[PDB]
RNA sequence: GGCCCAUUCGGGUCUUGUAAUUGGAAUGAGUACAAUGUAAAUACCUUAACGAGGAACAAUUGGAGGGCAAGUCUGGUGCCAG
């Protein structure tokens, strides 16, 4: 019973990485890059009322 | 220990994975225990506050309540107000716990790791080896667990998988 | 407490059939000891005997019938443990059986062949004996064995039967404080008809 | 299943010892096994308090006597031999068995209230006491409630106290049970709540009976000597 | 007014639970707990021993024979010392060298015998935490301590090793270690007349040990950082302080249990004590003790403090809170780097980073009425407790001793009217345990003596 | 190696004793080992070790201590006397067996 | 390539998988020396020896959905529907 809710919050966490965008911990190396794209159409921000 | 009031509902069961899964736990029993003797410990301090200043059951079950939920540990120092223990919830109470605690102080990689060392004995709080995970080390405890002494992670004689390696490399 | 009450006046209902047997001179109910070749059984036999007519029944054969109650006396046989046709034969033909089980060794594939056979051919009643009570100095594996076979003998009869414990033999035969209450166990039964 | 007087701790056991008969009467004495074995330890359970009362250490009123369930009541001067142990036991304030320790110029000696003088057979005077020691021949002056100072090695009166107003009194008995002072007051009913009154601290004041209270001494020299705190 | 109704309905809780001087007094369980103390044996050991030995403005102070035996050894560390009822005394360094003196013959500085000096020859070919059952030193001895007996002398330090050495030879008869990685030991004493000892060790616990018998007795657990001091006393109590916890536990060792004993000054409350009408302030850290007897003891802090417990009272009877003076602030030519003074000046902060000499070592004579205290203020300081033992007091300086005093300890002579003593103060140019000490002002590593006399 | 620790002696003079309680101490090692107990116990007091008896020992959780009740006596003869029968049998030199019947 | 949203078209996101190989550590159930306990024995407590790779030293219960045949059955507007 603890090693399946081991990972089923192992699974849990890694689908909260396609819903939210998660803070991994920062800036590890060097700042290579966007690493998977930039679009300028898209804007995932809340807006008012 | 008791049941929830709506014990199915989808908030509940992401609480309840979130919960598990970082901390350790087996199932919901452990949130469901700990979490009904919290829900005692502030329905009581909710009279507490319904009770008026100078009331002599406020002024001594309150500083008796904050004190000893100090020395618990699940409430720092400087907060000796009462409404710190509404505002007090169920993870500051399972923080307080061994398997928590050795992984939070490092003797573990995570709190699974955690878990099978306290189970499997390498852990002890000052004197005595704890063996049971959901134990609520208190506040001068906090700083006496180590691995205990009768254990390889110690300073002891290495268990049977590390001599009969041994044994055998040396056949 | 009503539906308690409905609920538990139902289960007296069962399927009524004629009896056809008798009041006056019923038969002696047949016993029959059946177990794996090398525990119980002639000891067995030899003790129950010896409790119920004073009488040293040493060196048996074939059925023996006594009187044990009242109104109550039964046949006590033994089947050859190797034989499935003799295990078969008085598996289609008693009314009780007492099922001798190696605590020590535990269940077998004898005693289980022999269930098998009896559920298929209109099963009896059964009250399972276990002998070898002698494990080790551990007690508490005693008292687990004790238990495993317990369970795995009320998933075989119905969920309640007796199974009785017998002590190691004190001089040739069985402690005759256990035989005396399992002659108690048997002397209250209680048979219910079968069809063939 | 205890009484109060014998400062028995209730960890013990399930039946307590009756006290067999004796001198004194059940409800005001201690037996010599919850003497010796729970109150000052010589012992630890009946089968060791009776290898010594085998042995015959007690001495209780100079005479050996044996016996697990000997009543001890007031002042019955326990005497042990070895390390010369001399015990006159007395009530403290609360109504337990306070055991004093003596010496052996005090403990050569009791004293006993006097209850009956009688004219019994034969012109002869006759006088009782709590422990029931029928001595002969004191002077006719011996009213009820004074007190004989009993000789220990033979059984004679050797001095008396006279009660009167303005002696030291100790009492046995009701809800004064254990007080000296014995000076606020005297009042001599016709029938009951008859005594003389015992002061406090500060001097209050006390009633009871005339059979419940037994006299000492006088106004600060009792020649019993008394523990302290 | 919610304290005064707290007060008062305290106060009407306890005459409560008395109700739930006459001329008889007495009490039966209470004397006859009396005859079973009568009954029993061993009045020996037991002693709650108050102050007997009332002697502080008695002796002389300004004009003791102070001879400091400077000799080579880096950062001498403890001091131990040993008399019957010729007197040997005991050394050891960061140089991992024990050194065994003679001391007996007082009017002169004491002498060298046996040298026992552990090195790289020590270290163990395991590295693994239970077999450290070598015989010598590899790494920084912390702490002599002399049997009261004197068959032995047993040692330890950073290498987490007790090695007891006889004394006629100096020769390590036995090692036990300390069976854990963090196991250093801190401080040892011996408790007085007994073969019992009390080791600190790091991992907030004591160890106990009967050394005769090479066994270990008790290990005993409480303490919240490093237990930075012990000490005992002929009962088998313990007084230890742990170092940043600020607080000084007391140990019944056969019961297992203990009293607390916080510090508690704060400069606020203090400033407004004074402000009724100033540099001093807040508490560091509790360093080091001395039981004077059964019934009080003092600390040595870490800003100065020197404070006179009871072993009735969790917050302490008497502080006093400068012991050595504060230290010379750092120069204008070496804070700042500008050229003008006054930038220079202005890095300084006016009073603002003086920072107190700390007291790195206390020594109460057993029961007396006066103990010692030293620092790296070059001079010794002499304190005597008043009589009611609520206070004490400064009588003199001993100001021949230039260098941190690692440790304080002294050596009777002389008869119960008529006393003189050498004071031994082992004297070094950096702090028993790190380094951490800069502005070393003509420092050497020796042996500070003094004879005290009448 | 087992350590000794006497605490609150007493003399019984009235059963010829002398009573205490026994910490005994036994890091690493599994228990008291009564016997070998006895011996240090008659070494540490005189030498009487046919008249050294303990009786109530309670190991505490996880090991290391444990507490007795010891009593010496002088004069082993009187000490047969006054011990009782059953710690004489476990010990000492006395057997006397129970008829078995009904 | 996985995952998430959405009635639809589609959209959002990101180190994620595999009866893949492999490594030495850990100990607990069990098997058991004892001693302690106790009138005696059991049990608790303390405890040397052995005890894991399918760690086979082999936990369940209930639910949702498929997919397959030279197979079988039914219907009827070929090859379909059920
Ligand atoms: N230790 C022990 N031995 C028993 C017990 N019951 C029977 N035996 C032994 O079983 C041995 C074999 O003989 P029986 O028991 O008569 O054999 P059986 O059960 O009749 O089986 P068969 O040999 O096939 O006839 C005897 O000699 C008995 O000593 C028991 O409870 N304990
Ligand atoms: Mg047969």
């Amino acid at each position: 019973s603890r090693v399946k809710k081991r990972k089923k919050y192992q699974k849990a966490q890694k689908k909260l990485k396609s819903v939210r965008a998660v803070y991994s911990g920062g800036q590890s190396g060097v700042y290579e890059g966007e690493k998977t794209g930039i679009k300028k159409g898209l804007t995932r921000s809340v807006k008012f009322k | 220990y008791s049941t929830p009031k709506r014990p199915y509902e989808s908030s509940r069961l992401d609480a309840e994975l979130k919960l598990a899964g970082e901390f350790g736990l087996k199932n919901k029993k452990e949130i469901y225990r700990i979490s009904f003797q919290l829900s005692k410990i502030r329905r009581a301090a909710r009279d507490l506050l319904t009770r008026d200043e100078k009331d002599p059951k406020r002024l001594f079950e309150g500083n008796a309540l904050i004190r000893r939920l100090v020395r618990v540990g699940v409430l720092s120092e400087d907060k000796k107000k009462l409404d710190y223990v509404l505002a007090l919830k169920v993870e500051d109470f399972l923080e307080r716990r061994l398997q928590t605690q050795v992984y939070k102080l490092g003797l573990a990689k995570s709190v699974h790791h955690a878990r099978v060392l306290i189970t499997q004995r390498h852990i002890a709080v000052g004197k005595q080896i704890v063996n049971i995970p959901s134990f609520m080390v208190r506040l001068d405890s906090e700083k006496h667990i180590d691995f205990a002494p009768t254990s390889p992670f110690g300073g002891a004689r290495p268990g049977r998988v590390a001599r009969r390696n041994a044994a055998r490399k040396a056949e | 407490t009503m539906q308690r009450s409905s609920d538990v006046n139902e289960r007296k209902l069962h399927v009524p059939m004629v009896d056809r047997t008798p009041e006056d001179d019923p038969p002696p109910f047949i016993v029959a000891v059946v177990g794996p070749p090398g525990t119980g059984k002639t000891t067995l036999i030899r003790s129950l005997v010896r409790r119920m007519t004073k009488s040293t029944l040493n060196d048996i054969q074939g059925p023996i019938t006594v009187v044990s109650g009242k109104h109550r006396r039964l046949t006590f046989l033994e089947c050859p443990a190797d034989d499935l046709n003799a295990m078969i034969d008085i598996a289609k033909i008693a009314d009780l059986v007492l099922l001798l089980i190696d605590g020590n060794f535990g269940f077998e594939m004898e005693t289980m062949e022999f269930l098998n056979i009896a559920q298929h051919h209109g099963m009896p009643r059964v009250l399972g004996v276990a002998t070898h009570l002698d494990l080790f100095k551990s007690q508490s594996t005693l008292r687990a064995s004790k238990k495993r076979l317990k369970h795995r003998f009320w998933t075989e009869v119905y969920q309640g039967a007796k199974l009785f414990y017998l002590s190691g033999v004190i001089n040739g035969r069985y402690p005759d404080r256990e035989i005396l209450n399992l002659s108690r166990f048997i002397s209250v039964m209680k048979f219910r008809p079968l069809k063939w | 299943a205890a009484p109060h007087h014998w400062l028995l701790d209730k960890l013990s056991g399930c039946y307590a010892p009756r006290p067999s008969a004796g001198p004194h009467k059940l409800r005001e004495s201690l037996p010599l096994i919850v003497f010796l074995r729970n109150r000052l330890k010589y012992a630890l359970n009946g089968r060791e308090v009776k290898a010594i009362l085998m042995q015959r250490h007690v001495k209780v009123d100079g005479k050996v006597r044996t016996d697990t369930t000997y009543p001890a009541g007031f002042m019955d001067v326990i005497t042990l031999d070895a390390t010369n142990e001399n015990f006159r036991l007395v009530y403290d304030v609360k109504g337990r068995f306070a055991v004093h320790r003596i010496t052996d110029e005090e403990a050569s000696y009791k004293l006993g209230k006097v209850k009956k003088v009688q004219l019994g057979k034969k012109g002869v005077p006759y006088v009782v006491t709590h422990d029931g020691r029928t001595i002969r021949y004191p002077d006719p002056n011996i009213k009820v409630n004074d007190t004989v100072k009993i000789d220990l090695a033979s059984g004679k009166i050797t001095d008396f106290i006279k009660f009167d107003a303005g002696k030291l009194v100790y009492v046995t008995g009701g809800r004064n049970l254990g007080r000296i002072g014995t000076i606020v007051h005297k009042e001599r009913h016709d029938g009951g709540f008859d005594l003389v009154h015992i002061k406090d601290s500060l001097d209050n004041t006390f009633v009871t009976r005339l059979n419940n209270v037994f006299v000492i001494g006088e106004q600060g020299k009792p020649y019993i000597s008394l523990p302290k705190g | 007014n919610p304290a005064d109704k707290r007060r008062r309905l305290a106060k009407q809780y306890l005459e409560n639970l008395k109700s739930e001087d006459e001329y008889n007094n007495f009490d039966a369980g209470d004397l006859d707990k009396d005859i079973i103390a009568s009954r029993l044996k061993e009045d020996v050991a037991e002693q709650q021993g108050r102050v007997f030995r009332y002697f502080g403005d008695k002796l002389l102070i300004s004009e003791a024979k102070q001879s400091f035996t400077r000799v080579g050894e880096n950062n001498l560390t403890c001091i131990s010392c040993f008399q019957p009822v010729r007197l040997f005394a005991y050394t050891v360094s960061k140089d991992l060298q024990l050194t065994k003196y003679d001391i007996t013959d007082f009017s002169k500085r004491p002498k060298k015998l046996k040298y026992a000096k552990g090195g790289a020859k020590y270290i163990p070919t395991s590295k693994h935490e239970y077999e450290n059952t070598t015989e010598g030193h590899y790494d920084e001895i912390l702490t002599v301590a002399a049997s009261p007996d004197g068959k032995y002398v047993v040692t330890g330090g950073r290498d987490r090793k007790l090695i007891v050495w006889s004394t006629e030879s100096l020769s390590p008869v036995k090692v036990i270690p300390t069976k854990d990685r963090r196991g250093e030991v801190l401080s040892l004493a011996f408790r007085k007349n007994s073969d019992q000892l009390y080791a600190s060790c790091a991992d907030f616990k004591i160890r106990t040990y009967s050394i005769n018998q090479f066994s270990q007795l008790e290990i005993l657990y409480g303490h919240h950082d490093i237990v930075e001091d012990i000490s005992a006393l002929a009962m088998e109590r313990c007084v230890t302080v742990g170092a940043r916890d600020r607080t000084a536990m007391l140990w019944k060792i056969p019961d297992e249990t203990r009293l607390t004993f916080r510090g508690g000054d704060e400069p606020q409350k203090l400033l407004r004590r004074w402000m009724k009408e100033p540099l001093f302030f807040c508490e560091g850290s509790i360093d080091v003790v001395s039981m004077v007897d059964d019934f009080h003891f003092i600390t040595g802090s870490d800003n100065g403090n020197i404070c006179l417990w009871s072993l009735a009272k969790k917050k302490p009877i008497f502080t006093e809170r400068i012991a050595h003076g504060i230290l010379p602030e750092p120069s204008f030519n070496d804070i700042s780097g500008e050229t003008d003074e006054e930038l220079r000046k202005r890095q300084l902060q006016g009073k603002k980073l003086l920072q107190p000499f700390w007291i790195t070592s206390l020594y109460a004579i057993p029961y007396s009425n006066v103990f010692i205290s030293g620092s790296w203020s070059g001079s010794l300081k002499v304190w005597k407790i008043s009589d009611n033992l609520r206070s004490f007091e400064l009588l003199g300086e001993l100001s021949g001793a230039k260098g941190v005093v690692t440790k304080i300890q002294v050596v009777e002579s002389g008869k119960h009217g008529k006393e003189k003593f050498r004071i031994l103060a082992s004297i070094a140019k950096e702090h028993r345990l790190g380094r951490w000490i800069a502005n070393v002002s003509g420092a050497r590593n020796g042996i500070y003596s003094a004879v005290i006399d009448q | 190696a087992v350590t000794i620790r006497t605490r609150k002696v007493i003399s019984n003079p009235l059963l010829a004793r002398k009573q205490f309680v026994v910490d005994v101490l036994h890091p690493n090692r599994a228990n008291v080992s009564k016997d070998e107990l006895r011996e240090k116990l008659a070494e540490v007091y005189k030498a009487e070790k046919d008249a050294v008896s303990v009786f109530g020992f309670r190991t505490q959780f996880g090991g290391g201590k444990s507490v007795g009740f010891g009593l010496v006596y002088n004069s082993v003869a009187e000490a047969k006397k006054f011990e009782p029968t059953y710690r004489l049998v476990r010990y000492g030199l006395a057997e006397k067996v129970e008829k078995a019947s009904r």
